This record gives C-alpha cells, structure tokens and sequence, in this order.
C-alpha cells in the first residue's frame, strides 16, 4: 500500500540512488563500491547486477528495477547498469517537475518521440559494419572486452567470438531474424591454453557426453537421435506382461529383441555406428545396438540431443518407421570422441546446414578457461550483436550528445509541454559523460559546455568526451563503437522503464 | 463506530477507489499489486487487481465481489461501479449527518436509479451497427497503434468492423446469427501492408500437403483431424509369403499399404480434402495425393475447430480412424464449397471457400512484420468484442459522459419534483454521476470541472444524441472526455451494463451503511 506524489517520490527517490552508485563503477576508467555483508562479508564490483544483489533491498519499484535490469541482464547483461542510468534520469528530471506540472501523460508521449529520435539518429549516428569483415568487428570485441579490462586470452578470444557467432547464426523467420546462441557450443577443457582454442563443426558435444563406447571416431556413420520410442515392445507393437517368472523371460523378451531391431534397423536404414538414444531407450535397445555393433550412446540428455540436433543440424525422430539421415544425422557429418586433456569429447561436426561451427576452448585448464569462456561469452554475444545488427556508433557523447540537440531541436519546435520532456530528455544523454568526465576524472560543467559545442558545430556526430581518452574526441578514429541495437537496447529499456515507474502511483499488497 | 464506522465504510470506499480512480480504464495508470508484502504485479483497471488484491475492510470486503459480481457479467462498470460505491456514500454521508436518517433518501436513491433506467428507455440507440461503438474506424483504430495498421487504421477497422458485425461466417457449428462466435480471421505479415484482406471462408494454418497434394480440390468433402495419422510398428502386415528379399520386408510394410486402399476408400467415402490438426506423415500423405486427394496437415487448431464448425456436421476430428486413417465410416464428412489452395502472403494457404453446407470466412491482414499481428491482434479484440456487444445487444447507450450531465440534470430535473428530502436523493444521486467525466478527465490529465461542466451546458430540455451536440448532449472522450458523436469520438455504452452497476452501487452505498456496531463477542 503506497500511493501517488510518494510512489513519484520513491520512484525518483530510489531511481536516483538505483542509477547511480555504479556509474562511479561504469567506464573502462571506473570507480568499483565496496560492499559490506552484515557479517562482514566485501565485496569490490563494478556490476551493477551483482551490486544490484548484496544491497537489501524494499522498494518494490527498486525491485521492478532489478527485473528490467535482469531482464536487460537477460539481453545483453552489460548496459544494465547504463539502462537504469538513464531511466533515473529521466524519471528524476521530468516526472517531479511534470507531475507537479500534473502529469505522468506528456511525459508518456514525449518518450516516444525521445525514443524515435535517437532511433533515427541512431541510423545516423551508428554506421554499418562489415560483420564480413571480422576485423572490422574485431575492434569492437577488442573495444567490448576491455572496459572491465580483461585483454589478455579475450584478444584470441575476440577473434574466436567473431568466427563460431558468424557460424552459429543460421536462422530466419523468412525476415531472417538471428538469435541463435544455443547453437554456439562451448568447452570446459583441462590444458592447451587460453591462446588455443577454436570452433569445431556442427556442435561439439562436451558436457555430459564423454562416453567411451560412443566408438571413438565416426568417419561418415550417422548419429541417430531418437524421439522414437525404441522402447522394446513386449509384445508384437506393445509391451506385455513382466517377467515374473521364467514363461515370461522366455516369450517377452524375445518380442522385445524385434521392435529394437526393425527400428534399429529403420536406424540401420540411415546406416550409423553412433546412435544416441533418447525417447525409448531400453537396455536392450543398446544391447541391440551394441549386439548390432552400432555404439548406443544412452544415459543422455535430449538437450545434448538438441546440441546435436544442432550438431547434424537434425531434428529428432518420432518415427519409428524408415528412418533417415535428414531425419537424423542430417548431412553427411562426423562423430568423434575426442581428448582436449583427456576428457572425451563428442564432435559431431559437419552439420547438413553450413556455418557450422561450435567453440572449443581451452585455457592451461579449466578455469584459465573459464576466464576465456566468460569474457568470450560476452565476445560472442557483440557479435550477434553486430550480427544482430550491422550498424555500429561512435561512443561516449557522441552517442549522448548527438539527439539531444534533435530532441531539444524538437522541444524547440515542438514547443508543446511535450518540448519539456525533450528538455527533460536532452542531458539525460550526458551523465554517462558525467560519468566519463568522472572516468577521465576532469571538470563535467566545462566538458559538457565544451561537448555541448563540439554538438553545436560537428554535432558530435563522432565527437564525445570518452573518459578513457579524457578528452571530446572523435570517437571514430578513437574507435569507440557499439552494434547500434546495443545503444538502442541500452536506451530502448531506460525509456520503457521510466515509462513503467511513470505509471506507478500505487504500490498495493 | 456509527458515523466513524459509517464513515470509515464511507472511508474505505473512498480508499480503495483512490486506486482505481487512477488505474482506471484506459485512461488508467499502470499501479503496483503486491501479491503477499513481497511480490509486486502492475497493471491499471483495479477490477482486475483488487479481486488479486486483499480486501482488508468489509466495505472493501462487500465490494471486491460486487464489482466481480459486475466483471462476472460483463468487463463494463467493474471498475467503475466502485466509483458510484464510493461517491453516494461521501455524498449520503453528510446527509445522514445533516438531518436525513440513513433510510430516507436512500429509497430515493432507488428511485433515483429507477430515473436513469427510466431514462435509458428514451436513451438508447438500437441501431448498434452503421456508427459503431468507439465508431467504426475508432473502434479499431483506438485498439490499433500506427504502426502498419496506422494508414489503414481507419481502413483496417471498416473491414475488420464490418466483418464481425455481418460477413459470412459460420457461427458455432454454423450458428444463424450475425458472427457470435467472433470470426475465423488471419494478421499474417508480409506483401504490402495495404494488401490485408478478408478472404472466402479459411485460409488454412497448416501443413500443406507437401506429397504432390493436389492444391485444388473442389467443394471438398472435408475430414478435419484433430488426430494425427502417423504410424505403428506391426510386427507383421499383410501377406506371409516370401518370394522374395522384397517379399521379406513386404509384410510389414503392407500395414502402410492397407491405407492407400482405405484412403482411395476414403477419397470415396468421407473428404475430398483431408484437413488434420495433427501430423499427416507424407508416408500417410502419400496415401491420399496418390488417390488425387488433397490431404492437409497440421491444420491450425483454431482454424479448423472453425473449419470444423465451418464444414458441419461430421468430421473425423470425431472419431480417430488410423494407420494413415483407416477407411471412413462416414461419420468424418466435413463440407467446403470449394477448395482452393491459394498463395496468399507470399505463403500457399489452402483456403477453404466458405462451407458446402455453410458461410464462413478468414480475414487474413497483410503486414509487413508481426508489429501488424501485434496491433490488430487487440485492434481485432476491442472491434471483435465492441461487435459482440454490439452483435448481443442493439440497444446501446449513446454517448460516454454527455448521459452523465444529462443523468445529472435529468434526475435534477425531477429531483425538485419529489420536494422535502428525496429531492436530495435525486440530486446527490445526479451528483456522484459526474465522476465518471471526472475520473476520465483525470486519468487523461484533464479537468472535467471544465469538462463536466461542460457537459451541463447541453440541452433543449435533456437528451444525450448525434442530433445537435451543440444544443444537446451527445459521446465522449477519453483523451479529452468531452462530449463528441457517435460516429465521431464520443463514447458508447451497450444497452444492459448500467442497471447493473445502477443498481450495484445503488446498493453498494446502503448496506455496510445500515450497520453501525463491528464490535465482538
């Protein structure tokens, strides 16, 4: 139970306070909080998402917070710290002012037109890419790496972001949208190193396959994955009675040996070694398979059969009659257990779908690795980003203080109460240059005035203060640059969210 | 307790409306529900909410239910009726205070909600049709966005408008009204964004049938499946000899075979065209293409729950006949005037022509991207469940909250009428109407004070009508809440929810009212 002008309040109020602490942590140049546990326990972080979590939290607007911020944590994961930046920013600016101006409503609308704005600039402010050219996307893995400040693998890593993310993305909905991640397959491997790793076809199969009798190698077998319903039938097509008795042992199971077979051999009819069985596994429908000498990979996860639905490019098989390499084992593939220390490996490579390719990766071990994999997950994740989107934008003000000047242009020629949003609207732009100005460490009141001409001139096209340079600078040839949907995205959310705090004035339980 | 009770079931009914004053309608603002203390949902229009809300006072406690009492019936007056709860009781409450003993104007009040009702005989519009409730293209077109639906936002609802009023449809199973049952309708993407169109009968969600299926065949005798074809494993099919390696594996793969036979029994029995909910193998969709048989798959449930209602009758969504359907009993004869199989989106949709025994028609809108399925998805609802309301009841109430004014002066007219107390019964009743332009005004960042009193200032004696609104009453806004027409902005009402929500608050005010002590045991 919590009401109006104090819900305002608290949405300002804590909003304020939620956008704030971490942009000390935000930049490449950051400012990392301590966080203290009631028993002691600190923590140092410049991730919002994690700082989101220690902090006891009440407001329940603050929690609403937290979901739009896991909920960007669910997107991108970065930036959720950026996207409540500027939703305190604007729930800060416009709202007390507007609601004491008496409305949420003008302050709804105009964020729509804050938004399409900077959508529009945002085509003009984000330049495309060449995702052909992984160079040209590799600067950006080398600029998204970095500004936590980890280089080291993620250099290579950079490099095998762009090649796997290229390849796991195959998908359409005939308007060829791609978000194909789970395609991307990733290894925890002991020893190599974290400057060796690669991306191997189809989608390798790590995680709970290391199973010996898989054979080894299948040169061309099939892999078979079954939504058959192998499961032996007692009877002719049914399963019988139990075996209570020695009649039962003698009559059943031999009925049981026929289905295994006719679909075995259905299975036998796209000819593989390696059949991972999944729906309908019987012990004898391995022992079958293994009687037939074809490795019966049971114990399994469907999920591995949806990496390897993913591996062959397949789907999985219901049918238990006349089964089929495009039914499963799609393309003519491989299969092979292979050693990266000596845990074995499942790769089935060569799905029947090119840009197949699933990441390996090794450190010295598993955790040097690990560093490798997490910072490569972010890697990989620009990449279908910039695969996402083939337009990408010089950063820092740049990015800020390019619309706003559009925006107030708009505010000055819309010069309705919706111009005062736009007003509202055109710093909120500027506090991660704030933020800059706080990462190079430098006086904002002047690098804003200055940043505010450098848009008024330039137009801050590529011109931003980029605290890590200090300085407004082009931020082309400073080469600081996002896919443009992860601006957008960024600035997307903070607008919806303030909008969503904009419609609160009552909390009720 | 007494007053302070009174008042605090006055109080409460003040309190709990605050909510909903704010949340409500479409003018509404989003509020937070917290489900215990810790788990918070937000939405506006509390009608929802406060039956998920905790209704912590029996005032709070008499309604919740009441207004669920009005959703049960119909999603109009749920939010709202609170309101009328709240304000005659805030309006009695002095009065009871002032001379008036809880009991004597509160009759009046009945008689007062009898005014209105006596009053909504002169004021309905039984042609619900031509205008059209939120108009036509408002109707939709408010439902709609701009997006791709935004140039045809007036053009889109027309259609979409005149399509649920009256187009040929097959009702449930073919029902003889106008489209009760909504209307079979498609929002599928692509092509231009002009290009939307309401078809002949169903364009299917579906499989095709992708065996060489013929892709016409005409006045289709129909078996649409809810059940899937597929397959068995027989240990052994027909025969027993074998003559030949060929002849070994023919056995049981004369299972397969007995369904060609059945299915040219069934090209002579039960369909011209095989519609299946579920998944014809193209081993079974080889079965009938063979025959000459069109055979489609995995038909969208609700197309073909409307196909079935639209074909008639028999249908082997009945009963399941297998291996590849075994031959029909002829329980399974559906019914389509014709069936072509038309590209339409830039996508093959068989479109099923009406009914052999019925009408019946899909819309299928033609976007550019899902954000025209995602717009004429409720540009649809609101049209779809305006014309329902609009199918159910021609009698409608015209205007929004230009009736408010007039309700108000129409009472107040007869208030005087009554003399001594009851003319305050008239008049508070006619008072605690103006809310409603209040609320709207508010939720829209408006002033109805402005609005409302506005609204007063239309007459020649009373009526709310697209007559003269210069020198009458007629709609309203949301936007605004002003009056405008019928088939312009201003509001609508059907015929039925205001005796209800009448009556309900009409009620509402009394009875937590009539009990003075809480106290215990």
């Amino acid at each position: 139970r919590e009401s109006g002008r104090k819900v305002q309040s608290g949405n300002i109020n804590a909003a304020k306070t939620i956008a704030d602490i971490i942009r000390t942590c935000l930049g490449p140049k950051s400012m990392m909080k301590m966080l203290l546990d009631p028993m002691g326990g600190i923590v140092m972080t410049n991730d919002g998402n994690a700082i989101l979590r220690e902090i006891q939290v009440q407001h329940p607007a603050a929690k609403s917070m937290i979901e739009i911020s896991r909920t960007q944590d669910e997107e991108v994961g970065d930036g959720t710290t950026s996207v409540i930046i500027l939703a305190g920013e604007m729930l800060s600016v416009a709202e007390h002012f507007l609601e004491q101006q008496m409305h949420p409503t003008v302050v709804i609308s105009a964020y729509r037109k804050a938004l399409d704005d900077m959508i529009s600039t945002l085509k003009k402010i984000s330049i495309p890419v060449d995702i052909s050219d992984s160079d040209m996307m590799l600067n950006i893995i080398n600029s998204s790496i970095t500004t936590k400040a980890i280089s080291r693998w993620s250099s290579l890593a950079c490099n095998i972001a762009l090649d796997a993310v290229k390849m796991v993305q195959f998908e359409e909905n005939g308007r060829k949208e791609i978000d194909i991640k789970k395609y991307a397959r990733v290894e925890k491997i002991p020893g190599g190193i974290i400057e060796d790793s690669c991306v191997l076809r189809g989608v390798m199969i790590n995680k709970d396959v290391t199973h010996p009798r898989m054979r080894r190698y299948i040169k061309n077998p099939r892999i078979v994955l079954l939504d058959s319903s192998l499961e032996y039938k007692k009877g002719e097509s049914q399963t019988d009675i139990e075996i209570t008795r020695e009649e039962d042992f003698t009559r059943i199971l031999q009925m049981e040996e026929e289905y295994i077979q006719q679909l075995c051999e259905d299975i036998i009819q796209l000819k593989p070694d390696v059949v991972i069985t999944e729906k309908g596994i019987s012990d004898l429908a391995q022992h079958y398979l293994m009687r037939a000498n074809i490795t019966a990979i049971r114990r399994v996860r469907k999920t591995d059969n949806n990496r390897i639905a993913r591996a062959c490019g397949a789907r999985i098989v219901s049918r238990p009659e006349e089964l089929r390499e495009d039914d499963v084992g799609t393309g003519a593939g491989l299969l092979e257990i292979k050693k990266i220390g000596d845990e074995y490996f499942t790769f089935i490579t060569d799905c029947k779908d090119p840009k197949a390719c699933t990441i390996l990766l090794r450190g010295a071990s598993k955790e040097i690795l690990s560093e490798v994999e997490r910072n490569l997950q972010d890697a990989m994740q620009v990449c279908r980003n910039v695969l996402l989107d083939p337009q990408l934008v010089p950063g820092g003000g740049a990015s800020e203080m390019a619309v706003a000047h559009a925006l107030t242009e708009k505010s000055k020629a819309m010069t309705g109460v919706e111009q005062w949003p736009y007003r509202a609207v055109a710093q909120a732009l500027e506090v991660i240059p704030r933020t800059l100005i706080q990462n190079c460490g430098a006086s904002t009141i002047r690098l804003l005035t200055s940043l505010r001409a450098k848009h008024t001139q330039e137009n801050c096209e590529t011109w931003g203060v980029n605290g890590e340079t200090g300085t407004l600078v082009d931020m082309k040839e400073l080469g600081i640059w996002e896919p443009l949907a992860v601006k957008l995205q960024t600035y997307k959310t903070a607008v919806e969210t303030a909008v969503l705090l904009l419609r609160i004035d009552d909390i009720v339980s | 307790t007494g007053e302070t009770i009174r008042s605090q079931n006055v109080m409460a009914a003040a309190s709990i409306a605050n909510i909903v004053k704010s949340s409500l309608g479409p003018v509404g603002l989003d509020k937070m529900l917290v489900d215990d203390i810790g788990d918070v949902t937000i939405t506006n229009d509390g009608a929802t909410i406060l039956k998920l809300l905790e209704v912590e006072h029996p005032a709070a406690k008499v309604l919740c239910e009441l207004a669920d009492l009005q959703d049960k019936e119909v999603g109009d007056g749920t939010t709202s009726v609170v309101i009328i709860a709240a304000e005659l009781l805030k309006n009695a409450d002095e009065l009871v205070k002032q001379k008036i003993h809880p009991t004597s104007v509160i009759s009046g009040y009945r008689l007062a909600c009898k005014e209105a009702v006596r009053y909504i005989n002169e004021n309905l519009i039984v042609n619900t049709d031509e205008l059209g409730r939120d108009c036509l293209i408002n109707a939709a077109k408010t439902s709609m966005s701009s997006k791709i639906i935004g140039i045809n936002g007036d053009f889109f609802a027309n259609m979409v408008v005149d399509a649920v009023l009256a187009i040929k449809y097959t009702d449930i199973r073919g029902q003889p009204r106008y489209p009760v049952n909504s209307v079979n309708i498609l929002k599928a993407h692509g092509r231009s964004q002009m290009e939307s169109m309401l078809i002949s009968g169903y364009a299917l969600n579906c499989v095709v049938g992708s065996q060489g299926m013929p892709k016409r065949i005409v006045n289709a005798k129909i078996a649409c499946l809810d059940f899937s074809l597929q397959k068995t494993k027989m240990k052994l099919g027909v025969q027993v000899v074998i003559t030949d390696p060929e002849k070994l594996d023919q056995i049981r793969q004369r299972e397969s075979d007995i369904t060609k036979e059945r299915i040219q029994k069934i090209l002579a029995t039960g369909a011209n065209v095989i519609l299946t909910t579920g998944g014809i193998d193209d081993m079974c969709l080889k079965y009938f293409v063979e025959a000459g048989a069109m055979a489609v798959r995995r038909v969208l449930k609700r197309d073909l729950k409307r196909i079935a209602k639209a074909s008639g009758a028999t249908i082997l969504s009945t009963l399941a006949n297998l291996e590849g359907e075994e031959t029909f009993e002829a329980a399974m004869l559906g019914q389509a005037e014709e069936v072509v199989q038309e590209r339409i989106c830039d996508d093959e949709l068989i479109l099923i022509k009406n009914t052999k025994a019925r009408t019946s028609a899909s819309i299928i809108l033609r976007g550019a991207n899902d954000f025209m399925c995602d717009e004429m998805e409720r540009s649809l609802h609101d049209a779809l469940c305006v014309v329902k309301r609009v199918l159910e009841s021609k009698s409608v109430v015209p205007g929004g909250g230009a009736v408010e004014a007039a309700l108000s002066i129409y009472l107040e007219n007869y208030a005087t009428s009554m003399g001594s107390r009851e003319q305050l019964a008239i008049a508070e009743f006619a008072r605690s109407l103006l809310v409603i332009p209040n609320t709207l005004a508010v939720n829209a960042a408006q002033d109805s004070t402005d609005l409302v009193a506005k609204l007063r200032a239309f007459h020649n004696e009373a009526q709310v009508n697209p007559e003269r609104k210069n020198l009458k009453w007629i709609g309203l806004d949301l936007s605004n809440g002003k009056p405008r027409d019928n088939k312009q902005a201003g509001v609508f009402e059907p015929t039925i929810v205001k005796v209800k929500s009448l009556k309900f608050a009409t009620e509402a005010a009394i009875t937590i009212l009539r009990i003075d002590d809480l106290i215990k045991l």
